[PDB]
Formats: structure tokens, C-alpha cells, sequence
């Protein structure tokens, strides 16, 4: 029905330039303006301004009146957010909205959102670790296993015990950076039936550095 | 004509819309003596017809435009000019002077009403012939109002809405029956309507028909019919989901023909419709929330049928554009075998919304009714609220 879908997320060291696309369906591009939005984390929601996607003028938040420029590929029914001289405090994420009236002050039918994570820092692709149990029966006829992410640079990471399939019981846990690289790791409980009886495995993609790995829980004890 | 006027006519088939007067009021006001108005609409004498609409007494430029938001005030006068030039100082006839109008000429002379005063105490005064013969003081003492159009006669018999109330809850609405100037008789509002502001009406075949606001609980427009001739009226809603109200929920599959339809309380914008069994024709905002675009809907039998989706429309003004007020008019001395229904569309330009500017005039679009089918345009105000900083 109306479906916003974004580009991906994107590093990219300081002072640099990024055009962030935003791709239309449902609805007749021409008679619904962009709304763009920014939702740092430890701030909240900011409008930017609006594009006419009928006429193509942007009006502009006055925070935003200097570097961000909306431009649009009416014949793909596109919006893209170019941000010029990627000053650090463009570390958020970016959605854009559908604005359903003039000026777009009602948002109805948003985007997924595109994170910019402007960082002088490499990529570093990262060490998928097996962490089978010192035994330990994680509550009665239950084990827990483990599998430790450690030292990749930028976020994200895709984490599935099993192709998708090891789904209820699974707690991937937030990212966290110490200061250069993030440290991620996921948990899962089976029944002392299904382990070391089948294969429990950690099916990591870091997708910046193309890396996939799937680390093969082995009962090690 | 120098003979009362009777409707004698039937609407014609509405097949499309063609364009039938632009004003370009704001642009040419941006360096021209404009008035600065609001509550625009249009009216035809036997001769000629115009844009009539409500002064705010200062020209859009000048320095006492400031605070033209808001609505009533001793500056405000119902003013008059040419079809489709600019309400310039030099070429508008005040009427009378009101912060609430409706004007109708019945085919000898014509009828103007301004309502005036505090809202606790205010007075109608009925002009007829350009001099004031009737009035009529409150009723009910907060804010009597009435119709923002033209109004319809039928063989010197204009009936005339008036409300008297509060627009959050039930009002005092009454049906004046004036001829000539006198009050010939009036009765009170009665059917199944729940509140009543801004009727757009328009009359055939010997009867008239006003698509109202319900500003109280309504999402959905009552209708009131009145008999010209036995002085009698009814008021129902449109049944049909295709909601046309202003702010509105969004429209259902199935609607409510003698009830309010919930959703949205305490507004509206005054609105019009032409119901005529399969030529029905509607015409909402394109916004649910907001007063941007302005488009019309093909809706047989819209009146009755309380499933009546679309089936052809028309878009006048584009969502990324603002609308404002609508209201139902026809040149009832034109030649033919029907009536050619039209409406206009006011343009808010201005405050609250477009803020970077003090002031709130508007523009007005009018299109009239094509039996052909023509091709589509949308039609701008057309300012740049930055040339005025
Ligand atoms: C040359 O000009 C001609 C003549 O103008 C052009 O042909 C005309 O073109 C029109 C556009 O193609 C066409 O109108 C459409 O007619 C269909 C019926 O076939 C009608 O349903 C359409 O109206 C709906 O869609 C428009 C947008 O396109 C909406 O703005 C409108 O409100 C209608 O949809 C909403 O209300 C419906 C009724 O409840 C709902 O079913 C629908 O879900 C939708 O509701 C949502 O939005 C509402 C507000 O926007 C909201 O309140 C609600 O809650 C929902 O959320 C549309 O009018 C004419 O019929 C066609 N005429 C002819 C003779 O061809 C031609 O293309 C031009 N040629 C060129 C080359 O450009
Ligand atoms: C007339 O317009 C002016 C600006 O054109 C309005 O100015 C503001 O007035 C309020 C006090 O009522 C001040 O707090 C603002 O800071 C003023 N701003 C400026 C730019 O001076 C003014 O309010 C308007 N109304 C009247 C009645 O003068
Ligand atoms: C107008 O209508 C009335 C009632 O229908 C009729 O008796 C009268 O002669 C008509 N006059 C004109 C000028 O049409
Ligand atoms: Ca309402």
C-alpha cells in the first residue's frame, strides 16, 4: 500500500557529502510533499522541512537551513536527503514521511529510517566466537548457548542461531562501542533434548565488510 | 429582468467542470490596493455577476492588515466587484456594513443582509434596494451568523439561514422567509440535522437545497430542502461515506444518513454539494486534516444511498495548494434549457498556517459545469509569501 523504502545505512569520516535516497509506491508522488525528519538519539524527533514533490520547492527548519538540500527523481518517485560537510552531530537517523497535507504538518505512512554513523573510524570486520556452556543446566532440562561478536566497526551486524530458525528464546542483545569497535553478542535456550544432539549455529553477516560467518556451537566440556 | 424570478430549471448534466472566474487577488495585491478579505463568494444579478466576499478595511500591503486572522470586527464590510478583477479600493461597492453576509437578487432588485455587533448582543440588518428595511436582533446572544453565499429566491421569496449559539453544541437555527425586505414568516430548524453553520444553496424546479456544516459532531454534511412556496423545509445528511467535511476521519464503506458521522468535533469549513440522483456531484479538501486541495467527486445518488463511492471526479486545486471555504452558485438568468450549477473555492492565504506574514486574505476560484468532458487543471493562488518580506 504506501511503502517508503530507504537506502542503507552509511559511513563516512567528517566533513564528507551523502545524498540518502527515499523511494515512493503506493500513493501519486506529485500529490503528497516529503517530510524529512531527524531522530538523533539522545534528543528525540526534529522536523527538517518539506518538499513540494508537485512544484519541487523545499522549505527548510532553520537548523537545517545550510547544508541539507532536497532534491527529487519525480520519475522514480524519489526524495533524497543530501547532507553537505558531514559535521559529527549528523550521527542519527534519518526518515522521511509522507506529508499528508500542505506542508506536511500530519506525517501519516513513514520510512524505515537511514543511519549515519559520521566516523573517522575503519571498518574492522569481526571475530564471531562459540560460547558453549561449563556445562551449567540453565534451568531445569535447559542450556543456554552463546555466541560473542566482538571487534567490527560500523554497526551493523545480522545475527540468526540457525538461518532464521532458532527464533523463540533468542536474545540478541545491543551493540556497544568501546570507543573504536562494538561488542555484540547473542544468547539462545534449548531443551537438553535438542543439544549437543543438533547443530546450533551462529550465522553472523557483517554486511560493511562482507564477512559471513556461522560459528558451529560444538559441545566443547 | 424587471418580473420575480421562479425556478423554473433543472441543473444540467455535470459532466466535468470548466473554469469559470480567477481573481489572482493576493498576487496583484502584492502591488496593487487590494482589500484584504475573507468568506469570498459569488452572486448573479439579471445583468451581471460578481465576487462578493467580506472586507477586512485595509488594503494587504498596508500596515493595519495586521491581524486579519481574526473574524469579526467593526472594520469588516460586505464588499462587491467585477467578476474576476482584483477587490481593489477603487473598484469595490460596500454593500452594508457586517461581519456575516449572504446576498441574493430576485430577479427585480436585490437583497443583501450584514449581521453586526458583539457577540453578545449582535443585530442582522436586511438591506433591500441598497437601503436597509428589516432587522432582526439576537436570539439566542453568542454570535449570530449566517449563509457566506448567495442565497435562492423563488418568486420574491428568499429563505435565509441564520444560526445563533454555540458552535460546540446545540444552536439556535431558524429559517427566515423574508420577500422584499419584510419578514414574510420563519420557522425553526427541524429534522435530523444536529447543528447548522454556512449553508451553500443553490434552487430547481421550485426548490431549494442547502448543504450546511456541522460543527458540533459532523464529519459528514447536512442538508436542509426548503419549499419555497408552502414555506416549509426537512434537514437530513449526506448519506453517502464519501465524507466531505473538513477536518474529517477517513471515509467508511457504509455511512449514516440521519445522524452526525463521528470522528471529528468542534470543526468544520463551510462546503457545498449538487445533489441531483445519479448527477450528484461532491466536493471535499483533498486533506483529511487540513484545508489543502480542493477537488470534486462524481457520487450518483449521494444524497440517499449510504454506500455511494465515487465514480468520476475532478481535481481543482492540488493537495501541495491551499483551499479554504466553498459555496454553491448559478446564473439563474442565463439562456438555455437548465441551470449551469458552479461554485467557487475561497484561497486562505495568510495566517495561521503561512505565518511568516501577519496578515489572512485569500483568493477565489469559480468554475461553473461542462455537459462535454474537458480536460483537468489545477488553479494556484498563485503568491509567494516571500515577496512580502
Ligand atoms: C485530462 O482530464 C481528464 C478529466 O479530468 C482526466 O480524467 C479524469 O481524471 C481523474 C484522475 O484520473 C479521474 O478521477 C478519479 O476518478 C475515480 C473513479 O474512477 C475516483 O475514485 C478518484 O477519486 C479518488 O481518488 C482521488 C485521487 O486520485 C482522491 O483524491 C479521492 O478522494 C478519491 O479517493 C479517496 O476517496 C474514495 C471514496 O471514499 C476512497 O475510495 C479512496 O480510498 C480515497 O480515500 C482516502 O483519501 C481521502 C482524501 O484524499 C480520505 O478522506 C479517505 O479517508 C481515504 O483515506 C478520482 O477522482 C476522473 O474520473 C477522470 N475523468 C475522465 C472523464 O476521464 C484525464 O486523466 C486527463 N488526461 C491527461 C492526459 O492528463
Ligand atoms: C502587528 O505586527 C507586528 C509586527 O509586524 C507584531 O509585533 C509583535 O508584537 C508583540 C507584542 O504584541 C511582540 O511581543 C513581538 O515581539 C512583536 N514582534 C515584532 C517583529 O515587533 C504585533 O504584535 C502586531 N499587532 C499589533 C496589535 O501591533
Ligand atoms: C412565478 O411562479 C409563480 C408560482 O409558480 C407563478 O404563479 C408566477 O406567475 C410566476 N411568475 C413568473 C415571473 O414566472
Ligand atoms: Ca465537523
Amino acid at each position: 500500500q504506501i511503502q517508503l523504502v530507504q537506502s542503507g545505512p552509511e559511513l563516512k569520516k567528517p566533513g564528507e557529502t551523502v545524498k540518502i535516497s527515499c523511494k515512493a509506491s503506493g500513493y501519486t508522488f506529485t500529490n503528497y510533499g516529503m517530510n524529512w525528519v531527524k531522530q538523533a538519539p539522545g534528543k528525540g524527533l526534529e522536523w527538517m522541512g518539506w518538499i513540494n514533490t508537485n512544484t519541487g520547492e523545499p522549505t527548510y527548519g532553520e537548523e537545517f537551513k545550510g547544508r541539507f538540500a532536497f532534491s527529487l527523481e519525480t520519475s522514480a518517485s524519489t526524495a533524497n536527503l543530501q547532507i553537505n560537510n558531514l559535521k559529527n552531530e549528523d550521527k542519527a537517523t534519518f526518515f522521511c514521511a509522507r506529508g499528508e497535507d500542505n506542508f506536511g504538518s500530519l506525517s501519516d505512512y513513514w520510512g524505515q529510517g537511514t543511519t549515519l554513523t559520521v566516523s573517522s573510524a575503519k571498518t574492522t570486520a569481526p571475530s564471531v566466537y562459540p560460547l558453549a556452556p561449563v556445562c551449567g543446566d540453565t534451568t531445569g532440562s535447559s542450556v543456554t548457548l552463546g555466541c560473542l561478536v566482538k571487534g567490527y566497526f560500523p554497526e551493523p551486524v545480522t545475527l540468526t542461531w540457525n538461518s532464521g530458525s532458532l527464533s523463540s528464546g533468542v536474545h540478541t542483545f545491543p551493540a556497544v562501542l568501546q570507543s573504536d569497535l562494538y561488542t555484540l553478542s547473542s544468547s539462545v535456550t534449548v531443551t537438553s533434548s535438542t543439544w549437543p544432539s543438533q547443530s546450533i549455529t551462529c550465522n553472523v553477516a557483517h554486511p560493511a565488510s562482507s564477512t559471513k560467518v556461522d560459528k558451529k556451537i560444538e559441545p566443547r566440556g | 429582468i424587471r418580473d420575480f424570478n421562479n425556478l423554473t430549471k433543472g441543473l444540467c448534466t455535470i459532466n466535468s467542470w470548466h473554469i469559470y472566474g480567477k481573481d489572482n487577488a493576493v498576487r496583484i495585491g502584492e502591488d496593487s490596493d487590494v482589500l484584504v478579505t475573507r468568506e469570498p463568494y459569488v452572486s448573479c444579478d439579471p445583468d451581471e455577476c460578481r465576487f462578493y466576499a467580506l472586507s477586512q478595511g485595509t488594503t494587504i500591503r498596508g500596515k493595519h492588515s495586521n491581524g486579519t486572522i481574526h473574524d469579526r470586527s467593526q472594520y469588516r464590510a460586505l464588499i462587491s466587484w467585477p467578476l474576476s478583477s482584483p477587490p481593489t479600493v477603487y473598484n469595490s461597492r460596500v454593500e452594508c456594513i457586517g461581519w456575516s453576509s449572504t446576498s441574493c437578487h430576485d430577479g427585480k432588485t436585490r437583497m443583501s443582509i450584514c449581521i453586526s455587533g458583539p457577540n453578545n448582543n449582535a443585530s442582522a440588518v436586511i438591506w433591500y434596494n441598497r437601503r436597509p428595511v428589516t432587522e432582526i436582533n439576537t436570539w439566542a446572544r453568542n454570535i449570530l451568523r449566517t449563509q457566506e453565499s448567495e442565497c435562492v429566491c423563488h418568486n420574491g421569496v428568499c429563505p435565509v439561514v441564520f444560526t445563533d449559539g454555540s458552535a460546540t453544541g446545540p444552536a439556535e437555527t431558524r429559517i427566515y422567509y423574508f420577500k422584499e425586505g419584510k419578514i414574510l414568516k420563519w420557522e425553526p430548524l427541524a429534522g435530523t440535522a444536529k447543528h447548522i453553520e454556512e449553508c451553500s444553496c443553490y434552487g430547481e424546479r421550485a426548490e431549494i437545497t442547502c448543504t450546511c456544516r456541522d460543527n458540533w459532531q459532523g464529519s459528514n454534511r447536512p442538508v436542509i430542502r426548503i419549499d419555497p412556496v408552502a414555506m416549509t423545509h426537512t434537514s437530513q445528511y449526506i448519506c453517502s461515506p464519501v465524507l466531505t467535511d473538513n477536518p474529517r476521519p477517513d471515509d467508511p464503506t457504509v455511512g449514516k444518513c440521519n445522524d452526525p458521522y463521528p470522528g471529528n468535533n468542534n470543526n468544520g469549513v463551510k462546503g457545498f454539494s449538487y445533489l441531483d440522483g445519479v448527477n450528484t456531484w461532491l466536493g471535499r479538501t483533498i486533506s483529511i486534516a487540513s484545508r489543502s486541495g480542493y477537488e470534486m467527486l462524481k457520487v450518483p445518488n449521494a444524497l440517499t444511498d449510504d454506500k455511494s463511492k465515487p465514480t468520476q471526479g475532478q481535481t481543482i486545486v492540488l493537495n501541495t495548494d491551499w483551499s479554504g471555504y466553498s459555496g454553491s452558485f448559478m446564473d439563474y438568468w442565463a439562456e438555455g434549457e437548465c441551470y449551469r450549477a458552479c461554485f467557487y473555492v475561497e484561497l486562505i492565504r495568510g495566517r495561521p498556517k503561512e505565518d511568516k506574514v501577519w496578515w489572512t486574505s485569500n483568493s477565489i476560484v469559480s468554475m461553473c459545469s461542462s455537459t462535454e468532458f474537458l480536460g483537468q487543471w489545477d488553479w494556484p493562488d498563485g503568491a509567494k509569501i516571500e515577496y512580502f518580506l
